[PDB]
Parts: C-alpha cells; structure tokens; sequence
C-alpha cells in the first residue's frame, strides 16, 4: 500500500536518506503519528534540492489531517510548492487540498470534541497569495491577501503560526514592488512571531539578512539602524564577502561618519549596479540623519548653519534643502533663517537607541531634577497661613 | 426630544414625528400629465411655464436684468377647471417635485 | 457651414429653436441645443453658449439613455471655461467623463481624458479645497497606468521644492505631445501659466518653512530676478494668499504674523501639560518592566 | 463582588478558581440592574505580578 | 407684492377643449366602442371637466342597469342628457379673489 | 502585555451626594479658600520631585544592571527634550509683561 511509495523514492534518492523512509513505516505500524509529524518536517531539510518530499507528502495529506495537527500539513507543504518553480503545479496540488480540508471540519468539530480544524484554512490562502508572487501575479495575491486580513483581525484566539505566514507573504509583495520602507517595517513583524517551531531553515535567515540591509539604506524615512545592527539576524553573517561591506555600510550610517561610508560607497557602484544609481541618494541620507543627531544631542536646541556645514561636508545652500526635504517628509517640524542663519527646531521623530544615546538623556534630567528639589524646600517653609 | 421623569435630563434625541397628509406628496411623485393630453386650457399650461419655469433654469438672465424673478400664481376659476391637476402638469416638465 | 455665412447661419438657429416646446421630444431637442452651442463657439460669443448649457436641464444626462449626450455636455462644456482661462471649472467637468462607464471600462479610452483632468487641476491656482481634489485623483490607481502623468501631479501635491528650471526643460518635449493644454496654439501660451503655478507652489511651501528669508537669497530660491519676485510676491497679499512684509530696497522679506502677547504663550501651555502627560505615563511604564523584568 | 481564589507563590502556575460560582452570580445580577455584567477581574495588587 | 405677483386667470374647456376631456375618460373606464362624442360635446355645452368625469360615471349607472361591465354610446347619450340640467342648476361661472 | 489605561474616578449624583457630605474633611475632590490652592500648589510640585527620581533611576538601571531595552519609554522620553522650554527665549519676555500685568 504504502510499501510501493517509499521503495521507490529509495532509489531517487541518495543513501543517506534511506532509514528515513524506514522510519516512515515504523510509525505507521507503531500508530504514532506524533513521531510521524516531526520525521516529516525533518525531511525537507536534507533534500532541498530533490522533490522527492512534494510526492512523500501526496500520501500522508489524505491520510493523518486531523490525526496529526494541521499547522504540521502546512509547515512540511510550503518548502516542497515554494521551491517548486512550476507554480502552475503548485496552484493547482493546494486548491485540492483545501477542498478536502472544508469537507473534513463540519463533522470533526464534535466529533473529537477537543480539537479545531477551522485554523487550517487561513493558512492554505496564504500559500495560494506566495505562488502567485513568484508566479508575478502580484495583484491576485494582494487582493487575496487582504481578504484574508479581514479574518484575522476578527479573532485573537488564532496561533501563533498564522500571523507567521501571513507578514512573510505581505513582505514579498512590497519586494517585488521594491517599496524600501514598505519591506522593512513588515520584516520586522516576521522577526517578532518567529516560532522555535520548524518553519524557518538555514537559507532563509541569511536571505531575509541581505534584502533588510538593502531596503534599509535606501529608505526615505528609515533610521531604523541601530535597531538592525543590534538585531540577532544581521550580527551573525558579517565574516562572508557579501555581508561584509553590507555591515560596515549599515554601521558607517548609524554613527553619521564620512569618512568610512564614502570609502565603501566607491567599491559598491562598480560591484554592485543596484548601487550605482542611488549613489546621489545615499550621500544624502547620511547628511541627512547627522544633522537631527548634532542639535538634539546638544541641550541647545538652536543652532547656527556654519557648524552643520563642516558637519556634513557641503556647503550652506545644500544646508537649507536638507532641513526642508526633512520637514516635508514629516521627520522634524521647526523653521529655517537665512536673515539670522539659524535652524530652530522642535519635534524630532525617536533616535536610535544606544548606551551612551542614554547616558545624555539620563545626565540631561539631572540638570532640572536640582530645581524641583531646591524650590520644594521654599515653598513648604514659606507660607503661615497654609491652613491656618 | 425625550427626557427622564427620574432626573428631568434629555437622554436622547427623538427625530421629529411626520405629519401623514404632507408627506405621503412629498414621497411619491404626483407626474407626468401631457401638455396635448389637457384640452382648452392649453394656454394656461404655456402661461405657468413662463413664471416658473424660466428663471429656474436660469436665474441667469434675470440677473442680467436686475428684475426679480416672478413667483407667485393665484389659480382660480369656477371648480372643476383642473386647475390642480395643472398643478401636476406645469411641475411634470419640469421633472419638479 | 461650409459657407461663410456661418455667421448669418448660427443666429438662425439659435433665436428660433431657443424657446420652449411642449410637443417635441427631449432627445431630438438636446441635440439642435449642442449645435447651437457649437455655433457660439465658433463666433466667438461664450457668453451666448454659457447659457444655452443651462437651458437643458443637468438632470437629463444622468441617464443611461441619456449617456451617450452626457459625453457631448460635458465635451461642449470644457472649450467655453477653456477660452476664459478659468481651470478650475473644466477639471470637474472631464471628472463626469472619466466616471462615464464606457471611458472607465474600456483601458485605451480613459487615457486622454485622465491626462486633460491632470493638467487643469495643476494650472487651476492652489485653494483650500484644491488639494482634496488633486488628491482624489492621487489615490486613483489609474493615475499609476500612466508615468509622465505620475511624476508630474506629484511634485505639486506634496509640499516640496521644486525649482522653475527644471519643469522648464524636462517636462517641455513630454508635454507638448497631447493638444489643448500645452500643444494648442491657444494654448501653447499656457505654458506661461506653467510658471506662474511653479513659483506660487515654491511661495507657499517656502512660506511655511522660513519665517524670515532675505530678497537675495529668494532669487535663487525661485531662479526669477529681484524685480520680478517683489513683485510677483505683492500680487499673492491682494488675493489674500499669504501675508507678508516686503522691503523695497531688496532687503528681507518676511513671510509670517504680527502676533499677540497671549497667542505665543499658548504653544507655552501646551509644551509645559504635553511634557508632564509623558512624565505621568512614563511612571507606570516603568513599574511593569520593574517587576515583570 | 468576590470570587473563591486561592494562590500558592511557591509556584504562581497552581491557583483556584470556582468555575460553578460565576455562572451562578453573573444570573443573579443581571436582574438588580441591566447594568452589571463581567467586564473583567479585579487583582488585589499589592503590584502588578507577572502571574 | 413679492407673493403673489402674477395673476393667472383659468377658464372653461371651450367647445372643441370639452371633446378632448371625453377622450381621456372613456379610455380609463371600460366601453364596447363609442363614437358619438361628435354630438355628445354640443349636450355637454358649458361644463367642467368634474361634470365630464361625472358623466361617464352617469353612464356607467344606465349600463350596469341594463346589465352590461360596458358602456354602450346609448348610454353616453342619456348620460350627458341628465347631467346637463343639474349641472345649470347647480351652475358656478365665479372667480375667486 | 498589559496597556496602561489611565484613571480620574467617577459616580453617579445618586451615589456622590452621600459621597460629598459623609466626607468630613478638606478633600481633594473639593477646595475651599486661598489658604487651601497654596496647599494644592506645594502638593502637585511634591509629586512632580518623586516622579523624576524614578525616570533617572530607570536610566541608570537599564545602563548597570542591564535590563532589557523599551523603545517605548524611551521614545516617548525623547520627546519631552524637545518640548522642553529654554532660556533668553523671546518667549519669556512675553511672560514678564504678563506678570506686570497681573
Ligand atoms: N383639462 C382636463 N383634462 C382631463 N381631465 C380634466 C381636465 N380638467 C378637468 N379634468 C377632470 O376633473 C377632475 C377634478 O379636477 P381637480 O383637479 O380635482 O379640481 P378643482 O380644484 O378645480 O376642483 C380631474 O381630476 C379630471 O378628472
Ligand atoms: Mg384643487
């Protein structure tokens, strides 16, 4: 019965992958399919490259789909249809698989009278939403998407695994899209609901590493910096040739320097051609972002145009458009003086975080924190007729 | 409007009750009667059509001029004329309610 | 028509047919009303066609039936807000065209009307309600099918800085292409009207950001010589625009408000509750992470 | 009004909680006024406990 | 004055205004083919369009006697006959003001 | 976790009129003469001094003990720098006239 399907998938595969087929009939027989569940979720790991696992999975998704979780059904499913790269084959196996999930939910709702399987069926629209990214059918995806959005949102009872695949779904679509601010905000959200669980591999975090980088130093409002670098993610692969700038690129920004960001910005337009036609963008962004940190750093909050002009190494008329490109994209509010040559601002949108960024704002307090303490004193001692 | 008989505080808006007679015309439309359909009082429809239905479509002359545009028209004339019924009429080229 | 005495030829039809009927059709009455409005168009007498518009009621074109007129209306409309040079009016009017199901429906018919809408809106001068309207057609997503009409609306619709010499040069080959509003011969000279629009946008937006700039400076700002900005800024405080101080010898000029003693304390008032809102907040904020970590 | 509760701080994942006695009180006020349903629980502080 | 300005005078159905009313009427009742509306409008003379529409009723009475659901041009004949009389008696030619 | 919803107490005028007068002192629901806003005035500063010892402290805390970082208490501090009023400001001689005035 299913002697035929694992012995010939044997021979496909390489050796090394033959007790775990073995291990496939054991606990058929043993009629455990809690060990069942794990071994599966295991097999796409070492045979990434094989599709051996897509026609393994045929079997065992008309079988167990209420005897085992379904959170499991679609964890196994979607590297076998996201690495396919037939996605008409892709569309067409899932469609299937959630009529047979509909059927099934109506009558095993109290029949085991201690499980759900309405939970399934979100999930399955999400991995329909990704084919068709690839597929580049972006707009049949979205409005798919945010369908299923409406769902959600009614139901705070839902796992942790559905808000999972529904960002990682989100963050593709503003990919193809290429909307840097879009990407980055949403990836941050997968960050978050990642789950011990297997549903991550190896490939996929150094992937999500690169495309946040990128994004990052080319959005318009981005100063999200020192919160990457600080991230698990991005401090691991730093040692490899293709992260290595990347991070000292990220790094020369989050700290305003010049003089080890324009040395990397050199290498990158011949290397790179993404790179090659924002280098006007770039050189402003860390102009940019340097001029909010020298004020606001300072407890003066007024400041003359000349030092900001060494600062970002332009001259005056360059000074003024910065301040206003800032203004408009709703990052300061505040005024510009070419009478009284002086930049006032006040509102600033929340800086990076940093040890030393708190140690100013904890030694600012300090200053203020002597004047409630001294006239508290005055008050209490003047004053007779307080209450007489 | 609508208040307690424990604290003699408006708790809540009661929307104003309809009169039945006025509003039963104002729901329905009362039209269309033809111009060719009405026999010797031919003339009178025409008449009303000048008062009323010149200066709608265009206050815009007779503020060229700076004459008021007329309104008011006193129907009369031994019952039975149908002279409500070329209340209808008049309105009914128009379209007006 | 064909004839010269179209002049002879258009007064006929227009005395005549103007009156009322109380036996002929509606369908057959609009469209002798379009001729006659045609006719004062080609003589030259808007002020004729302005009110043979009006005399066929608004309320007749709302209908499927009366659809295909509603195209006609609307077209006829255009050309006599078109020659009084007053903009405002003719973006609406192309707005009922665009709406009309078979323009909307059908992907190469929308195109030049979208574009028309587009271009009057911008020569239209920035009111209150103006920047609703631009924005309508910003959260279009047919104003996203369309690239020279993308880049173009966006500029004005954000507050931002966008010198004159670079509408001047960039946008004179992709524009000129497409008639009636920058390819006519009327209207070859709306081009001048481009300009005006530009530097009124660039006061506006400088006027909320510098509250003090010298005259020197300005000119740059602009890229308009001395006389020519103290005296297109000067204009701007008789349409009641903007108010402003401007000091003749080319000195400063100054874009903000006499004020009151008590008006400036207010933002004071507020900086002063706002401030201890955040210290009241951040009081229990700490005590959850206190205990819980 | 109270519910039966019990707490051990030895291990804050062990607590008592009547499931009977809710029901039971919840039917009872909703006949003194039309106000009164569960819109939450109440904690006796002294802080708020990660428990 | 800026009420009522204009002063619109409605009379009678003339003699060949009085043929159209007839039309109106026999259409919206049943009949089994009338044509004698000719002569019918010269016994008619003077009225109002009310006392048409009471005419056809007045008809309507004759036939149902003689046991028919439609009117026959005989009836038409008595009916406007009958009518006449009341109708001068009855008789209103005023203008109100 | 848990959002902190602020509180000011209320009660119906069915209960507040037994509220009102089985109260029996000054109260800080109510306020009589002079003498009690020069109170009011020592108390509210009296809070404010408390209130900021525990901000530095929690600065100090994060930077020593290394607590985990809050974005949100952080975020929200770093707003109240640039709300905060300065000196030899224009601004301060509109007060003096006021104060004249008053
Ligand atoms: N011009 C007419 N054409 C057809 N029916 C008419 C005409 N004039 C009068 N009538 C009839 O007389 C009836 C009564 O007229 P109505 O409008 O109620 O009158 P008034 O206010 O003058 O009493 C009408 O409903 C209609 O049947
Ligand atoms: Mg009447």
């Amino acid at each position: 019965e299913i002697d035929t399907i694992l012995s010939t998938l044997r021979m496909e595969a390489d050796p090394s992958l033959h007790p775990l087929f073995e291990q496939f009939e054991k606990f058929y027989e043993e009629k455990l399919w809690f060990q069942l569940s794990e071994s599966l979720t295991k097999f796409f790991d070492d045979a990434k490259s094989t599709p051996l696992r897509l026609r393994l999975y045929d079997n065992f998704v008309s079988k167990f789909y209420d005897k085992i979780n379904q959170l499991s059904v679609v964890k196994y499913l979607l590297a076998s249809l996201k690495d396919s790269k037939d996605f008409d084959e892709s569309l067409k196996y899932l469609d299937d698989l959630k009529a047979q999930f509909q059927e099934l939910d109506s009558k095993k709702q109290r029949n085991n009278g201690s499980k759900d399987h309405g939970d399934g069926i979100l999930l399955i629209d999400s991995e329909i939403a990704r084919t068709y990214l690839l597929k580049n059918d972006l707009v049949k995806a979205r409005d798919l998407l945010d369908d299923l959005e409406k769902t959600l949102d009614k139901k705070d009872s839902i796992p942790l695994r559905i808000t999972n695949s529904f960002y990682s779904t989100n963050s593709q679509y503003f990919k193809f899209k290429n909307d840097f601010n879009s990407f980055y905000y949403t990836s941050l959200l997968y960050l978050s609901t990642l789950e011990p669980s297997t549903s991550i591999t190896l490939a996929e975090r150094q992937q999500l590493a690169y495309d946040l980088s990128i994004s990052a130093l080319l959005g318009d409002k981005i100063y999200n910096f020192g919160e990457l670098l600080h991230h698990p993610i991005m401090e691991t692969i730093v040692n490899d040739s293709n992260y290595d700038w990347l991070f000292q690129l990220l790094n020369a920004l989050t700290v305003g320097d010049f003089d080890k960001f324009d040395s990397l910005i050199k290498v990158q337009i011949s290397k790179i051609p993404i790179l090659a036609q924002h280098e006007s963008f770039l050189r402003q962004k860390i102009c940019l972002m340097t001029l909010i940190e020298t004020v606001f750093v300072k407890n003066i909050r007024m400041l003359s145009f000349e030092d900001i002009s060494k600062a970002t190494h332009l001259p005056k008329d360059n000074v003024e458009h910065l301040v206003m490109r800032a203004i408009s994209l709703g990052l300061l509010k505040g005024s510009i003086d070419q009478v009284n040559e002086l930049v006032t601002i006040s509102w600033v949108q929340p800086r990076i975080i940093s040890g030393d960024q708190i140690t100013k704002m904890k030694d600012r307090l300090v200053e203020w924190n002597d004047q409630v303490e001294k006239l508290g004193k005055k008050m209490e001692a003047r004053g007779q007729s307080i209450w007489v | 409007v609508t208040l307690d008989i424990t604290t003699l505080t408006i708790m809540r808006i009661l929307p104003r009750e309809t009169d039945p007679l006025v509003y039963n015309m104002t729901s329905f439309e009362q039209g269309e009667i033809t111009f060719d359909g009405i026999g010797g009082l031919t003339e009178q429809i025409r008449e009303l059509r000048e008062v009323i239905e010149l200066p709608l479509k265009n206050p815009e002359i007779f503020q060229r001029v700076g004459i008021k545009p007329p309104k008011g028209v006193l129907l009369y004339g031994p019952p039975g004329t149908g002279k409500t019924l070329l209340a209808k009429a008049v309105a009914a080229t128009i379209g007006a309610n | 028509k064909e004839e010269g005495k179209i002049d002879e030829a258009a007064d006929i039809l227009c005395e005549l047919q103007v009156e009322t009927y109380g036996s002929m059709e509606m369908s057959e009455k609009i469209q002798f009303i379009l001729e006659q409005m045609e006719l004062s168009i080609l003589k030259g007498d808007y002020s004729q066609a302005t009110v043979l518009s009006r005399k066929i009621l608004k309320k007749t074109f709302k209908n499927p039936k009366y659809e295909s007129l509603k195209l006609e209306y609307y077209n006829l409309l255009v050309k006599i807000s078109l020659h009084k040079r007053e903009y405002l009016e003719v973006a609406q009017y192309l707005q009922e065209i665009y709406q009309t199901d078979a323009i909307k429906s059908d992907e190469a018919k929308w195109k030049p009307v979208l574009s028309h809408i587009v271009y009057f809106l911008v020569l239209s001068p920035y009111g209150n309600l103006q920047n609703d309207l631009i924005h309508k057609i910003q959260n279009d997503n047919n104003l996203k099918k369309l690239e020279s009409q993308e880049s173009l609306v966006k500029l004005f619709t954000t507050n931002e800085l966008m010198r004159w010499p670079i509408v001047q040069k960039t946008y004179e080959p992709v524009l000129n292409e497409d008639d009636l509003a920058f390819g006519g011969e009327a209207n070859k000279h709306h081009w001048e009207d481009l300009q005006k629009r530009v530097i009124e946008h660039n006061l506006r937006v400088i006027s909320e950001y510098y509250s003090r700039i010298t005259l020197l400076r300005l000119n740059e700002l602009l890229d308009l010589t001395e006389s020519q900005t103290e005296t297109y800024i000067s204009d701007l405080v008789n349409q009641g625009i903007i108010y402003a101080k401007v000091n003749r010898p080319a000195k400063i000029v100054n874009f903000e408000k006499p004020k009151n003693s008590s008006q400036l304390l207010n933002e004071w008032s507020h900086n002063v509750d706002e401030l201890l809102e955040h210290i009241e907040t951040i009081g229990h904020l700490i005590t959850k992470e206190e205990i819980m970590h | 009004f109270a519910l039966p509760f019990e707490e051990d701080e030895k291990n804050s994942d062990v607590w008592f909680l009547d499931h009977n006695y809710i029901e039971n009180m919840n039917e009872m006020c909703k006949k003194i006024n039309a106000k009164e349903k569960l819109i939450g629980w109440y904690h006796s502080g002294p802080k708020l406990r990660a428990s | 004055p800026g009420r009522l300005d204009r002063k619109v005078e409605i009379p009678l159905p003339n003699e060949a205004g009085r043929l159209e009313i007839f039309k109106i009427h026999t259409a919206k009742v049943k009949k089994t083919g009338e044509f004698d509306f000719e002569a019918a409008v010269k016994m008619s003379d003077g009225f109002n369009g009310a006392d048409i529409r009471n005419c056809a009723t007045e008809a309507g009475f004759f036939a149902i006697r003689d046991d028919r659901d439609h009117i026959n041009p005989d009836d038409l004949m008595k009916a406007v006959r009958k009518v006449a009389e009341v109708k001068k008696l009855e008789g209103t030619i005023e203008y109100q003001k | 976790t848990f959002l902190h919803l602020p509180c000011t107490i209320e009660a119906e005028e069915a209960e507040e009129i037994g509220v009102e007068h089985l109260l029996r002192d000054v109260r800080d629901q109510a306020a009589g003469g002079l003498s009690i806003r020069l109170t009011n005035q020592l108390k509210s500063l009296k809070g404010l001094q408390s209130k900021l010892k525990d901000v530095v402290e929690y600065l100090d805390k994060v930077i020593n003990k290394e607590l985990p970082i809050n974005h949100t208490i952080l975020g929200k501090l770093q707003d109240v720098f640039n709300l905060l009023p300065n000196l030899g400001t224009p601004d301060d001689d509109e007060i003096d006239v006021e104060n004249h005035d008053r």
